[PDB]
């Protein structure tokens, strides 16, 4: 576990500064998506008939 | 004869123990560096995520 979890950890450790920059990358797309998610639905929808 | 009586309550209750923490402590004992470094690398990790 100590051995697989050092791994692990010095991977993410690697890419530090892009990890954290993804989070919040990803919480402004979602958000942005979320306020116009029924439109979203709506056109995709329409799309498919 | 309170310290006495004492030992003489709990000796027979102290090998098994004395041998269970000597095994478990020699666990971790034995990897101090990787421990430490775990710990480095889970600080880094855990205050990224808590801050976001």
């Amino acid at each position: 576990v100590i051995k697989n979890l050092n791994t692990v950890l010095d991977t993410t450790v690697r890419h530090q500064k892009q990890f954290d920059e993804t989070l919040v990358n990803f919480e402004t797309l979602i958000t942005g998506l979320k306020n116009r998610a029924d439109p979203i639905a709506t056109s995709v929808a329409d799309i498919s008939d | 004869n309170v310290l006495s009586e004492t030992v003489d309550q709990t000796s027979p209750h102290l090998s098994a123990a004395l041998d269970g923490v000597a095994r478990f402590s020699e666990t971790i004992g034995k990897r101090d560096e990787d421990v430490k470094k775990l710990l480095a690398s889970a600080n880094k990790v855990a205050t990224v995520l808590g801050d976001r």
